[PDB]
């Protein structure tokens, strides 16, 4: 009840020991800190004089004069526009450059034609262009055109004569006509009496033709007819004309063609009143005779006075004369030249487009030119690509501007808050440190207590 | 012995264990509040990368806006489409050349236009041959060539008298019997020789002729016929026929002529009938003196009824002399019929073949609308060659203004060296703690324990 | 029993009071009351020493008897001249010590003619000198005179006191020139 409890004395004093204690350390420690904040401040500094360093550093270099170049954009629009310009003159010129080619290509096709035709007569050649003597020969071209095609036509009812019995050049293929005769000679060459009729489809309802036959029955083989042909004659029919058995079996008796000589000494027929010699049975002897293309023919009659009647109505001929060669002496150009000079008629326009074709070349190898000068031209002004690059450099020191200002704004904001926030940390513990100095000031009234109440 | 103050200099014992208490605990509190201060800094870092992250975002949303961005993706994709249009005007000028050939083509059928036209040309021209004028210069009814053959008849015929022969020129003399009027052009094929002759019978009569015959102002030297003018029989060679044979239609200007044709050229065996599409059983049956009937279909060609046995086609001479015994009522206009069919027969021809001139005209409209669809692909080409040309002449061009790319990675590195500084307060961290706790437990069991007994006094 | 233990009061109140001037910024101003009253509570609980000493009547013995004594009045006024020496001497009766005169004052001992460390003073003397600077050269005579030659001062080494008054001067003078001088600094950087 009344003083048994003398450690009053010590339970008081312990808490206010210890508040004594606490807060002295607590005082350095917070302390502390704005040392550290004051070493960061003066980083700030250092940097912030870096950066004032920098503010000239960059501006020698920052002008913002040096701009994006004020037209170099539109250089570059006129000079493509130019080059796509050149690309659509290129267009245009190989366009009509592949035009003249294929126009002097067509000489380059053509001149087989006037070398072909380069002869006499307009033409001759082993090839089947010989057909186009006339235009009305269309049916025989067209004939020979499909001849080739049947199984057996072609080696039955042969090509006409000149191809199958070709004759030696064009002074020969203008007698083939006579040779075998004119109606036969653009008809096809049947080979027998099967070939009469039997082929007749293919062409009879499309293209001239005509047949030819022969007969050897009772008791007489063919008589001699070789040597009696002693007028001065030794050129001959089947042997200036390429004769065969696979054609000329059937003229013996159709065509009465034993009396076609060849003659390189023409002389007249009318050193004659003999030939009307009669073979044994009281008939004519001589049926025909040929000098050059003077044809005479011979026949008989039954009735009258019995008088003979030649008549001198020949073929066609070029010369008579007794020479040697060319056959014109008077000069050389004929109306069979016109054809040859279509030479000299394709070679002038030819010429010309030859001539042509290279000024257009010139102006392609121009274009060409104008475009790579222009390339060449757009390789220097990309060179400004790195004159672009100022304004990059320009532009990371202007960036470098911007770093810096908020670098010392956000440092500002730093360094200023933490200075309050840690000086009023400390003023606040100047107030608690008193405070408790205040409260510990009262503790010793417990002294005046105990000793003496007990 | 005696207890006395001794023991009191022990008090010292706390203070230097406070010394250190000091200093532990301090060092410990600075290291961690500084570790505390870095993650601050790591947290501030941080909270900036989402922000960059945004803000290269918009760097790249400028580029789109500004249309530097849209090029990078195409470039590599736009030389291949080059190469492609390259490819395909490449293909334009194969189509081209391809197109040339056609103009060949053109000019190769339009050459039946001259096969049409020289055909059609003389044609045409016989055309003309209906009145004119006529006698001296009647180039298709009394002549055909030369402004000379009146004077003929009177020049060569001036000295008869030496002629071994009767005569009164003689191509006016030959012409045609009753029958039907289109037989008259077949038989000149064979007698052209007695329709301009003056006979004579021995050599000197007939080699005077190549020398008198200039002398008069006509070089013509055609060849001549060797006659008798005389009448004879002919009996044992005609056919078995009614209808007129050659000599029937030939008409006797003078009897001597009918042997000159006989013997000439044998023409009492030969008889006519109107078409070759007709009965040949009486032709072929083959009894005795059967002989062959001749044809015409116009001026140009004919054909052979020779018997059945032989066919063939024939030839006559476009221009010439014979003429028929006709009245002169209205002389063609009573024949039109039999010459229109010939001459608007090549009008018949072009008009119905026409139709393959129109078939090579449509054959020309389509390949020119293939050239005219090849000339707007080559317009298409260049328009697709001219969006990429702009697709590739701005790339980039100026529109770089991303230096915020070098601050955040100079950011980047920034924080990667916080992150390294993050670290190496957590080596001061571990640092501490293994350097605080070795001496705390010194401090707190010397603290508690020295104590001890402080004032047994008694 | 029930005696002796209360001594402790003063053996720590002295580390109480001394450590509250070592933390106090001088950045702060207002000293004159904030320090007497909490001060004078010293005074106010030492009369219980001897009321308390049961009476071995009221409290009879004079309170000069404090070692803490010139404790009172220390901070006030000492912030830019610490060494507040007044041109006279010999006047300590009057508890005020600044009466009507004021001019300019010495900076050291002989140290190395720099300002004062750790001060030493003694009663027949009167006079305050340093630690070190009468043992570490002066060491090589068992006994030296007065400082200079022939001056006033009179020594006896041997039992000279141990002087804990001055050094709480030091630290105020020298943080002065930091602080305010920090605080400068820092409008320094502040127009920068």
């Amino acid at each position: 009840l009344k003083t048994d409890e003398f450690l009053k004395a010590k339970e008081k004093i312990n808490e206010i020991f210890e508040k004594l204690n606490t807060i002295r350390d607590e005082v350095i420690k917070k302390k502390n800190q704005n040392e550290y904040y004051r070493g960061r401040t003066k980083k700030l500094q250092a940097t912030i004089i870096s950066t004032k360093e920098d503010f000239l550093r960059s501006q020698e270099i920052l002008a913002q004069t040096h701009l994006p170049e004020k037209s170099v954009f539109e250089d570059i629009d006129i000079k493509r526009k130019e080059i796509i310009n050149k690309e659509g003159e290129i267009r245009d010129l190989i366009s009509e450059i592949d035009a003249k080619a294929n126009a002097i290509n067509h000489e380059m096709r053509s001149i087989q034609r006037q070398a072909e035709s380069k002869t006499k007569s307009l033409t001759t050649t082993d090839k089947i262009g010989i057909l186009n003597q006339d235009q009305d020969l269309k049916e025989v071209r067209d004939a020979v055109l499909m001849v080739r095609e049947h199984p057996e036509m072609k080696d039955k009812i042969l090509e006409p004569p000149i191809m199958t019995v070709s004759a030696i050049n064009a002074q020969f293929a203008a007698y083939l006509a006579q040779c075998v005769d004119y109606n036969t000679s653009k008809a096809l060459t049947v080979v027998d009496s099967d070939s009469y009729k039997l082929f007749a489809n293919p062409i009879l309802d499309k293209f001239k033709v005509n047949l030819r036959e022969l007969s050897s029955a009772d008791t007489t083989p063919p008589v001699p007819a070789e040597t009696v042909r002693d007028l001065g004659f030794e050129g001959y029919l089947s042997d200036f004309i390429t004769g065969d058995k696979r054609v000329m079996k059937m003229l013996c008796q159709t065509s009465k063609i034993h009396t076609i000589p060849v003659s390189r000494r023409e002389l007249t027929p009318a050193q004659i009143k003999k030939l009307i010699t009669p073979r044994p049975n009281g008939k004519i002897l001589f049926k025909r005779i040929i000098h050059g293309n003077r044809l005479v023919d011979i026949k008989q009659s039954a009735y009258g006075s019995k008088q003979v009647f030649p008549t001198d109505v020949s073929i066609k001929q070029t010369n008579f004369y007794q020479g040697s060669i060319m056959s014109n002496e008077q000069k050389i150009r004929i109306e069979n030249e016109i054809i040859n000079l279509k030479n000299e008629y394709n070679d002038r326009k030819s010429t010309l487009d030859a001539l042509s074709n290279q000024k257009s070349g010139y102006r392609h190898e121009l274009s060409e030119l104008a475009s790579k000068n222009d390339d060449i031209n757009r390789e220097a002004h990309q060179l400004n690509e790195i004159r672009k690059k100022y304004t990059m450099r320009k532009s990371t020191i202007e960036t470098l501007r911007e770093k810096l200002d908020q670098l010392k704004r956000e440092a500002r904001k730093d360094v200023s808050q933490k200075i309050k926030d840690i000086d009023d940390q400390i003023q606040q513990l100047l107030l608690k440190q008193r405070h408790l100095l205040s409260k510990m000031a009262s503790s010793m009234k417990s002294l005046k207590n105990c000793q003496k109440e007990l | 012995d005696a207890k006395v103050i001794y023991v009191n200099e022990k008090d010292s014992e706390h203070q230097n264990a406070r010394e250190l208490l000091r200093d532990v605990k301090s060092r410990f509190e600075k290291e961690k509040s500084n570790q505390a201060e870095a993650q601050s800094n790591i947290d501030q870092g941080r909270k900036k990368v989402d922000a960059l992250n945004k803000t290269i975002a918009h760097l790249e949303e400028e580029l789109t806006k500004e249309m530097g961005g849209d090029k990078d993706q195409m470039r590599q994709e736009l030389e291949q489409l080059e190469k492609a249009n390259e490819k395909l005007r490449e293909v334009n000028n194969s189509l081209v050349v391809s197109l040339q050939d056609v103009k060949n083509e053109e000019r190769d059928i339009q050459h039946e236009r001259e096969s049409e036209l020289r055909t059609i040309s003389r044609s045409i021209q016989n055309k003309k041959v209906e009145l004119q004028n006529i006698a001296k210069g009647n180039d298709t009814f009394l002549m055909n060539f030369d402004r000379n053959m009146d004077r003929l008849l009177r020049t060569i015929e001036q000295r008869k008298n030496e002629f071994e022969t009767p005569a009164i020129g003689l191509g006016s003399l030959v012409t045609i019997r009753k029958g039907f009027e289109k037989w008259t052009r077949s038989i000149q094929r064979a007698i052209s020789s007695s329709l301009n002759a003056f006979v004579v019978s021995n050599p000197k009569d007939n080699r005077l002729f190549r020398d008198i015959m200039r002398s008069c102002g006509i070089r013509s030297n055609i060849p001549i016929v060797t006659y008798c003018l005389s009448q004879f029989d002919y009996s044992k060679g005609r056919a078995h026929g009614n209808y007129p044979t050659i000599v029937d239609a030939l008409e006797f200007s003078k009897p001597e002529i009918e042997c000159l044709f006989v013997d000439l050229s044998r023409i009492e065996r030969i008889v006519l009938i109107e078409d070759k599409n007709e009965a040949r059983n009486f032709l072929q049956r083959n009894p005795v003196n059967v002989n062959m009937a001749l044809s015409l279909r116009d001026r140009r060609s004919g054909f052979q009824l020779s018997g059945g046995y032989r066919l063939d086609t024939v030839t006559y001479q476009d221009k010439i002399r014979l003429k028929v015994n006709s009245s002169s009522d209205n002389g063609t206009q009573y024949l039109k019929d039999l010459i229109e069919q010939e001459t608007k027969e090549l009008q018949n021809i072009r008009d119905r073949y026409e139709e393959k001139l129109s078939e090579v005209r449509s054959r020309l409209k389509e390949i020119d609308g293939r050239l005219k669809s090849t000339k707007n692909e080559m317009r298409k080409t260049n328009f697709r060659m001219t969006e990429l040309k702009m697709n590739v002449g701005k790339v980039v061009d100026t529109g770089i203004l991303n230096s915020k790319i070098n601050e955040r990675k100079n950011q980047e590195q920034a924080i990667a060296s916080y992150e390294a500084a993050k670290e190496e307060l957590g080596l001061k961290i571990e640092q501490i703690a293994q350097e605080a706790q070795p001496i705390k437990e010194q401090y707190d069991s010397t603290k508690l324990a020295l104590v001890e007994a402080q004032d047994e006094l008694q | 029993d029930l005696s002796n233990i209360y001594q402790q009061c003063y053996k720590q109140i002295d580390e109480t009071i001394n450590q509250l001037v070592d933390s106090t910024s001088p950045s702060t101003i207002g000293i004159e009351e904030q320090v007497a009253d909490i001060t004078s509570t010293y005074k106010l609980l030492s009369t219980y020493e001897s009321e308390s000493n049961s009476f071995d009547p009221e409290p009879a013995t004079m309170v000069n008897n404090t070692d803490t004594l010139k404790i009172l009045k220390v901070l006030p006024y000492i912030w830019n001249d610490p060494t507040c020496v007044i041109p006279d001497l010999q006047n300590p009766a009057d508890e005020d010590d600044l009466q009507i005169e004021g001019g300019k004052i010495e900076l050291t001992c002989p140290i190395t003619c720099k300002p004062y460390e750790a001060p030493l003073i003694s009663r027949k003397c009167n006079h305050v000198f340093d630690r070190d600077g009468i043992q570490n050269y002066l060491q090589g005579y068992t006994t030296r005179d007065c400082p200079q030659a022939a001056c006033s001062q009179v020594v006896s080494m041997r039992d000279f006191v141990r002087d804990p008054i001055m050094e709480l001067r030091c630290k105020i003078a020298k943080m002065k020139e930091s602080q305010e001088q920090d605080k400068r600094s820092s409008q320094a950087i502040d127009v920068l």
